[PDB]
DNA sequence: AGCAGATATCACTCAGCACGA
DNA sequence: TCGTGCTGAGTGATATCTGCTTTGGGTGGGTGGGTGGGTTGAGGCAAT
């Protein structure tokens, strides 16, 4: 009988197919547990139930096709140890056999179970297998020629990924004489164009045309991978390897992401020049990836509501924001209110009123100010870290650049644009370019960035809050001089921040002693950072407070009283919009849809304390 | 929309059958297969389907071959003879896509003409042409024959669809003047080796035989005068001619083949029906003698050739071909004729999943015939091992052994 | 051999354009409007298409737009002929040059809008909509559409030579006597050209994954859709995803042929490509553009 | 039936003649005598010589093809090809006896599974400062590493590379256009790699300078840099005891810098 | 040296006739 | 109507000769382009 054998070996394809089918049909995780010397963790329900049968059933239910296989499970089964070794040694043929067997079992399940599921849909699908955990991960520097055409594991950091490349699968040809069409498959990238028309009646030789847009294509993408920092032996430039991903694996990993990839180590000849079949002696190595790994519910809503119902929610959130910062309750409260933010109003006849809150953190350099910004970044769902006059940062304004990679013109958005809807923390506000200051003024005034350079006229949304930090001109902030002189910023730009905080490191025996105790000990419940971020996201997404009559009366009375204090002008209309925003944010914090007198009272107090510093 | 949905479903089934030949992974995956022959020699093939299947492996082995045997086709430009494009050379299935209103108008015009003056026009044309036969050029012969055939067939179809409008409007075809004119035209075209006029006369004669069959179906007593016509038209020379047509058909275009097939079918139909109904005198007609006349290697060859092009034919052509095959294999018991390899290869192609749609009556005919043919072939092979060799080659013509080969006794 | 399925699509399309109503006829009136103002483009709402014919016609056009587009134009011309016979011909003395009109079919109101990062090879030849920010716009150029050539030897004329992505010439003289095969000269007087523009777009900043380079795509505009997108705008294009070959490889008159570290290997085996390989590029052919972001004359405009 | 190199599972290298052994037997050891890049002339081509210098560049390990295995789709036979050049032309047509006899035209397809590959690495060796003449620029010589010697050379190490000095002829149109001028490289064969506590340490930091005990102690504290940085609350106190020296010209600031940088294993010296 | 176009000399298919069966 | 040559010119086909051009670098140019590469150094200009 014809007997099919993998080229260069003595392994029968029929044996591999039957072994894999038996393994898939009958396998339980208890075998893996006993293999891993974890037999005493075996339960009675999950470990005694078929695993891959359930996986196939769930795949059919969800309509997916790809199957994730743990190579160790093959060792966990007596029959498939040889199959595991063959997969490690001859991956291409074994993988093709596994795909066909997976399709066969998928159809056989429906055939045997006489289910009502449509069979034609199944027959027209393509099935694949994605093995992983095939042994210890090697290094990019340990790949010798002996590893060619063998399955390897490699950990690294993604550096770049080319756009989707169309890869040809089936070629479509048309007859120029009889309008007859035929599809010819492609093998090793070689199109098998007919010599002549296949029609008996029309035997016209050499009259076949390839219709490019009517052919079948596939997705391909090339990714550059760099070895992990620990793999560098001395500290030289880390090496890199090229990866290829097809179909579903495309767009499965972005730049800067640490991933683990399983694939086949392959070598391909490189043509000397474009005119000729001549090849270079040296071969190029790459990896044909087959598997990639990266290294709100009802219960969540119930937990959020329970937390909101707590009486001391404000203090709890303030403490959770900055556990490591000592005795800055007011600053933490202001930061919390900024994080929650006010209500964005989209007015017909009026225009746009911003609901963001801006806070300036100025004072002595000894006190902790950058750590607060880092915490705010860690908490805010959206935001970017930047320092004025900083080359490392991407930038505060949109700019037109050249894509070195592609030699293409690309419009890149700045830090403020990327922070749309979030909090943008600027570490060093004091030192900043004039241009950057003008951009900041425009963003805080119009909330949009406009660029009219390089033949492009566009406006980018920048609806983001700002939390900047500043330092005095000298080694300390002089109380005698006014804040404007000390901070060294234009009065206009300094008058746009809703809350201005002057954290000063006055020399006090008690305060110094307590700070020393806190710092040395570093060598009231607190919420996890993840839960706080989720709470902030939910509050900002769902709750929208509205002002009531009592709130209106309280706001009017408070503004009138503040104005009557001072001729010197104690407060301006900006001090009213700031109070409105702060009250709305506080109402947001309590998950309330109505602003009440308590929120207005809290707002007047936070605004007044900053004014008193001013 | 309904027809579009049906066609889309048909294309979906075709694509589904095509899918089994495509690899899930990309082309450059690089799977290599080694296949072992009955002797210990290994052949190499590439592709996932090769590893997972054997029939695909052999198909790829075949397909990969570079050498092609030359095929020479005898093509005649219609413009050379001055004729226009017509049913003779138009590809089978070429459909004129009318609009609903235009189709209604054309049908009404044709119906009115057939009910008003087709009889008189045919009579006048036949008189004028039989008076001036020799001066005919090829164009006039083809024109007259095609017009007659088309209108007779259209009236037959409309009579089938509608019980009102009936054969009496085209009854002038039956009259002997037109019949003898057509017979003389066809016979002369045959004799002089003018194949286009031959084709036109073939079509006209097929329509005339279908018409006469319908008239006999109408009324027997009124069809005694048409039994006269049947006796006249089945003259021994005519029998011979009609039999010869198929034997030569294999040489010429597809359309020639199809017309041959259809005329053969009609001839056998009328012969059998009129032998069963009553006795026939031209010289008495021996239906078995005619049948036997029809049983030779060229006929079969012709049939095979025609059936090879089954992806363009309808179900009616396949039905007629396999009716003929049934006559051959069962009624005539001339099975040695069909114990060939062209038929086996073609039948594998027909019954393969990629060949013919499963939901089709043509596949039902093919499957039944294949079952019977395989059973009889297995019995013969069990009897005579020599037939394994025999299959490969044309029949022997040896007095000694010929009988043995043909009939096994 | 005829395309039976394509003809039925044309038959269904003719009914949709001639009988659809919402109660005055929608597209019959529109065809009349183009007749008065002598307009080329005809706009069809995709939402309307899905209603008629149970949705079979809409689904067929969606998957296979490149295949069925020529048949849609055949159906449109037939309906135009019946109700606007003078519309087929393009718009003191007798004008000798009046060629047939080049109708353009524009679709819009697709149920889904895709991102540039969501474009895959499975949708090549399908009708879909994308959104992006215009970065660069090329100038308007004439594109060869239906070329006409004259025989060098016998002065014979060959007309209606459809052009692929590359320059194309005849191979066989229509003159029985003439032996000329590979000696032709283009005739610009009888040729037909179309407006052509190249638009470069990139995905919107909000859609961009944080800390990632914007993705870029090439959009080609033809006919009346030219110069409808300006750099910096945010536009929504509706059209067909296509694949663009390397025309260089294929062989061009007078042109010598000739990210990924050499792993982008093209397809080979073609006769044209004797020892070379063919690479492919994803592009977009747009048929509809929407940019998301004296007293007597004025009085007439107002209702 | 197959090339001998196909089945070879070993690599051969030549160890130069040691000077001591040569002097014992009254012979001159040309191979083991160190030479500079300049001293390697055209008359040394094809000989076993040693080069002394500093490696400035090492490339990644790549597979170099030596024997290529093909397959016949029709025949079922395997063909082999030997590569001894920069470039090679792949086979296209079957040459088997069966194919020839039967007249069957079978295409040859490359098979990387059965091919033979050897690890390849290209390195650059540059002249040492003391070897360059007066008013001359240093020169570099290419090195080719094959087999198990790969990864034996790294940038910045002074080595005594022993190899066979050979030319690298061009191929095709380049060969014709170049002329008689030839490139050269070295086939690596052997690589020889060249090599009260507080007060005492402070004084031994920089003996050549005049006693500055406090500065030396500060330098020790910077060098050791002991710290426990495990806060785990989001940040961690910096674990580096940074030191800044500022003074008028005349103090040995450069000497402290150079000495403390030399002692440190990761010390890096830079100039603003 | 390799590749693409071309010339020209190499066979093979259907064509058909004489003898006899 | 089978078998066996003899004739035969037509319709191929495939085994067989005749002319580019290339690498990359100004010992092919700037009426082939600068988004197919080269490319670090000096120089002039505007915004700063
Ligand atoms: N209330 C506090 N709680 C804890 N640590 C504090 C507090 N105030 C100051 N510190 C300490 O002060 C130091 C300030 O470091 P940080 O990075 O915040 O400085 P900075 O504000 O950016 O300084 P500069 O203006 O000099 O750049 C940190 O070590 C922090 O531990
Ligand atoms: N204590 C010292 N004992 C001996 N030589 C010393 C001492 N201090 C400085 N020198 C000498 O001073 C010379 C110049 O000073 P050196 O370069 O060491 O440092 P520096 O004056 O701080 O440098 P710079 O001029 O670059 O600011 C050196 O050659 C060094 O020999
Ligand atoms: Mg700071
Ligand atoms: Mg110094
Ligand atoms: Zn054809
Ligand atoms: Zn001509
Ligand atoms: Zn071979």
């Amino acid at each position: 009988e014809p007997l099919r054998i993998i080229w260069g070996t003595n392994v029968s394809i029929q044996e591999c197919t039957t072994n894999f089918r038996n393994f898939l049909m009958s396998f339980k995780y208890k075998f893996r547990k006993i293999l891993d010397e974890r037999e005493e963790f075996i339960n009675n329900t999950t470990d005694e139930e078929l695993y891959y049968i359930k996986q196939l059933n769930e795949m059919r239910e969800l309509g997916t096709s790809n199957l994730n296989l743990d190579a160790r499970n093959l060792l966990a089964y007596k029959q498939t140890e040889d199959l595991y070794h063959q997969l490690l040694n001859y991956p291409q043929e074994v993988i093709s056999i596994m795909d066909q067997t997976i399709k066969d079992c998928m159809v056989s399940l429906i055939v045997d179970n006489n289910l009502d599921y449509d069979l034609d849909e199944i027959e027209t699908k393509f099935y694949k297998v994605r093995p992983y955990n095939v042994g210890s991960c090697k290094g990019m520097r340990e790949l010798n020629p002996n590893d060619i055409d063998k399955l390897i594991n490699l950990k690294g950091l993604v550096l770049r990924s080319t756009p989707v490349i169309p890869d040809m699968k089936v070629a479509f040809f048309k007859c120029n004489v009889c309008d007859h069409t035929m599809a010819v498959e492609i093998d090793r990238g070689v199109i098998q164009e007919p010599a002549r028309c296949e029609r008996i009646d029309c035997n016209e030789p050499n009259s076949m045309s390839l219709i490019h847009n009517r052919c079948s294509f596939a997705d391909k993408q090339v990714i550059k991978l760099q070895e992990t920092p620990d793999f560098v032996p001395d500290g030289q430039t880390p090496h890199s390897i090229s990866l290829c991903v097809y179909d579903e694996l495309v767009d499965s990993c972005r730049a800067g992401d640490r991933i683990e990839v399983t694939g086949t180590f392959r070598s391909i000849p490189i043509r000397a020049n474009s005119r000729q079949r001549v090849l270079k002696s040296l071969y190029k190595t790459y990896v044909d990836v087959v598997h990639v790994k990266k290294v709100i519910t009802d219960q969540d809503l119930a937990k959020i509501r329970e937390v909101a119902a707590r009486e001391d929610l404000y203090s709890l959130l303030a403490r959770s924001i900055a556990p490591s910062i000592y005795e800055l309750e007011d600053v933490k409260k202001g930061i919390l209110l900024q994080l929650f933010g006010g209500t964005n109003k989209t007015f017909t006849k009026g225009g746009r009123y911003r609901g963001d809150i801006n806070i300036l953190l100025c004072g002595d350099p000894s006190t902790s100010k950058s750590q607060i910004l880092q915490y705010v970044h860690k908490i805010t769902p959206r935001g970017v870290y930047t320092s004025g006059k900083g080359s490392s940062a991407v930038g505060l304004t949109a700019y037109i650049t050249r894509d070195v990679d592609t030699k293409q013109l690309v419009l890149e958005s700045g830090a403020l644009v990327l922070s749309d809807g979030g909090v943008c923390c600027i570490d060093e506000f004091d030192k900043m370019s004039d241009s950057t200051r003008s951009v900041l003024h425009e963003v805080m005034e119009q909330q949009t960035i406009s660029i009219a350079k390089a033949g492009i006229i566009t406006t980018l949304n920048a609806r983001s809050s700002i939390l900047a930090s500043a330092n005095p001109i000298g080694s300390r902030y002089n109380p005698n001089l006014p804040v404007t002189e000390n901070i060294d910023l234009p009065p206009p730009l300094l008058s746009r921040f809703d809350l201005v905080y002057l954290v000063l490191d006055k020399v006090d025996e008690k305060n110094d002693r307590e700070l020393a105790k806190h710092l040395t000990n570093l060598y009231d419940d607190v919420l996890p950072v993840e839960f706080l971020t989720m709470y902030i996201s939910y509050a900002k997404e769902h709750i929208h407070p509205i002002i009531t009559e009592a709130a209106k009366t309280e706001l009017v009375r408070a503004y009138v009283g503040m104005r009557k204090m001072g001729k010197r002008i104690t407060a301006t209309t900006r001090q009213l919009e700031s109070m409105i925003r702060l009250a709305e944010a506080h109402a947001k914090m309590k998950l309330k849809n109505v602003v009440e007198l308590e929120d207005v009272q809290e707002a007047v107090r936070l605004i007044r304390s900053a004014i008193k510093d001013y | 929309g309904f027809e579009l949905s049906k066609l889309l479903q048909k294309e979906h089934q075709m694509r589904k059958n095509v899918i089994k030949h495509t690899s899930a992974r990309h082309s450059r995956f690089g799977g290599l297969l080694s296949i072992q022959t009955p002797d210990k020699t290994r052949l190499t093939v590439s592709g996932s389907q090769a590893l997972v299947d054997e029939k695909i492996a052999l198909q790829k082995l075949d397909d990969s071959k570079k050498w092609n045997k030359r095929i020479i086709k005898k093509h005649q430009s219609v413009a050379a003879e001055g004729l226009p494009n017509s049913l003779l050379n138009s590809q089978t299935g070429k459909a004129i896509f009318f609009t609903e209103s235009n189709g209604k108008h054309f049908k009404e015009f044709i119906n009115n003409f057939i009910d008003s003056g087709f009889n008189i026009l045919l009579h006048s044309v036949t008189n004028y042409f039989t008076t001036e036969q020799d001066r005919m050029v090829t164009l006039e012969q083809v024109e007259y024959l095609l017009f007659f055939a088309w209108f007779v067939k259209y009236q037959l179809l409309r009579s089938k669809i509608d019980n009102s409008a009936d054969i009496k409007q085209v009854s002038e075809a039956l009259k002997e003047v037109t019949f003898i004119l057509v017979s003389s035209l066809l016979r002369s075209a045959y004799d002089l080796k003018n194949w286009t006029v031959t084709h036109a006369g073939m079509i006209a004669f097929n329509e005339l035989l279908n018409l006469v069959s319908r008239t006999k179906a109408a009324q027997e007593e009124d069809s005694t005068d048409i039994e006269f016509i049947v006796s006249r038209l089945f003259s021994d020379e005519r029998i011979q001619l009609l039999s010869n047509l198929p034997k030569i058909g294999s040489k010429y275009s597809l359309q020639f083949m199809k017309s041959c097939i259809e005329l053969t079918h009609s001839v056998l139909k009328v012969l059998e029906q009129y032998s069963d109904d009553k006795t026939l005198v031209i010289i008495e007609v021996n239906f078995q003698k005619v049948q036997a006349n029809y049983m030779t290697e060229p006929v079969i060859e012709t049939y095979i050739n025609f059936l090879e092009r089954f992806r363009e034919l309808e179900d009616d052509s396949i039905k007629k071909v396999f009716s003929f095959f049934h006559r051959v294999f069962v009624q005539a018991k001339e099975q040695a004729l069909l114990f060939r390899f062209d038929l086996i290869i073609l039948l594998r192609e027909m019954l393969s999943p990629d060949g013919l749609d499963r939901m089709s009556r043509s596949r039902k005919y093919v499957s039944q015939f294949s079952d019977y043919f395989l059973a009889r072939l297995k019995k013969r092979l069990k009897k005579s091992p020599a037939w394994f060799v025999g299959l490969l080659f044309p029949p022997l013509h040896n007095s000694e052994v010929g009988f043995y080969q043909r009939y096994g006794e | 051999v005829d395309d039976v399925t394509g003809e039925k699509v044309r038959e269904a399309f003719e009914q949709f354009l001639e009988d659809f109503s919402v109660v005055e006829k929608v597209y019959r009136a529109q065809i009349e409007f183009m007749k008065i103002y002598d307009l080329n483009t005809i706009y069809i709402d995709y939402q309307h298409l899905s209603m008629r014919e149970n949705g079979a016609l809409a689904m067929a056009i969606s998957e296979q737009y490149y295949r069925f587009l020529p048949f849609l134009q055949k159906g449109l011309r037939r309906v135009v002929r019946k109700y606007a016979p003078e519309l087929l011909n393009t718009s003191t003395s007798t004008s000798p040059e009046q060629t047939e009109r080049v109708f353009q079919i524009s679709f819009f109101n697709l149920p889904t809008v895709h991102r540039i990062r969501d474009i895959r090879s499975e949708k090549i030849g399908s009708l879909l909509s994308i959104s992006g920010t215009v970065t660069r716009t090329s100038e308007v150029r004439p594109e060869l559409y239906k070329a006409s050539f004259t025989c060098d030897m016998c002065r014979a004329i060959v007309d209606n030579v459809e052009q692929s992505f590359k320059y194309t010439e005849p191979t066989f003289c229509p003159n029985p006597s003439c032996e000329n095969r590979a000696f032709w000269t283009l005739n610009v007087t009888r040729s037909r050209f179309l407006d052509w523009q190249k638009v470069r777009i990139q995905e919107n900043a909000n859609e961009i994954p944080t800390g990632s380079m914007p993705r870029t795509l090439d959009v080609i505009l033809r006919g009346d859709s030219v110069e409808r997108a300006k750099p910096g705008d945010r536009c929504k294009f509706t059209g067909v995803e296509i694949v663009v070959p390397d025309v260089t490889q294929l062989g061009l008159p007078g042109v010598k042929p000739s990210t990924t570290e050499g792993l982008n290997s093209g397809v080979t085996g073609l006769r044209s490509l004797g020892v070379r390989d063919l690479t492919y590029k994803i592009s977009f052919l747009a048929c509809h553009v929407i940019s998301i972001g004296d007293q007597e004359v004025f009085l007439n405009s107002l209702s | 039936l197959f090339p001998p190199n196909l089945t070879r599972r070993y690599f051969l290298y030549f160890k130069p003649l040691s000077q001591n052994c040569a002097r014992r037997y009254r012979k001159k050891a040309i191979s083991s005598k160190p030479l500079s890049v300049r001293q390697i002339k055209g008359d040394f081509l094809g000989q076993l010589i040693t080069v002394r210098g500093i490696i400035t560049r090492v490339s990644d390990v790549k597979p170099a093809v030596e024997v290529i295995a093909y397959t016949c789709d029709q025949c079922g036979y395997e063909v082999f090809q030997e590569v001894n050049s920069r470039t090679f032309t792949p086979l296209s047509e079957c040459t088997s006896e069966e194919c020839s006899q039967n007249q069957t035209k079978g295409q040859l397809f490359m098979s990387t599974r059965a091919s033979k590959f050897s690890a390849f690495q290209e390195c650059k060796i540059q002249e040492l400062s003391q070897q360059v003449p007066v008013g001359h620029i240093p020169r570099s010589l290419n090195i080719h590493v094959n087999g198990t010697l790969v990864r034996s050379l790294s940038p910045g190490d002074i080595v005594d590379v022993t190899g066979i000095f050979l030319p690298a002829p061009y191929t095709g149109f380049k060969a014709l256009k170049a002329g008689l001028l030839t490139e050269t490289y070295l086939e690596a064969q052997f690589v020889r790699q060249h090599k009260d506590v507080y007060n005492r340490l402070a004084k031994s930091i920089a003996p050549e300078i005049y006693g500055n005990l406090d500065v030396k102690k500060a330098l020790l504290l910077l060098l050791v840099g002991g710290v426990d940085k495990r806060v785990g609350d989001g940040m961690k106190i910096r674990g580096d005891i940074n030191v800044c020296l500022m003074g008028d010209p005349g103090v040995a600031k450069s000497q402290l810098l150079k000495a403390i940088c030399k002692i440190s294993p990761r010390g890096v010296y830079t100039t603003g």
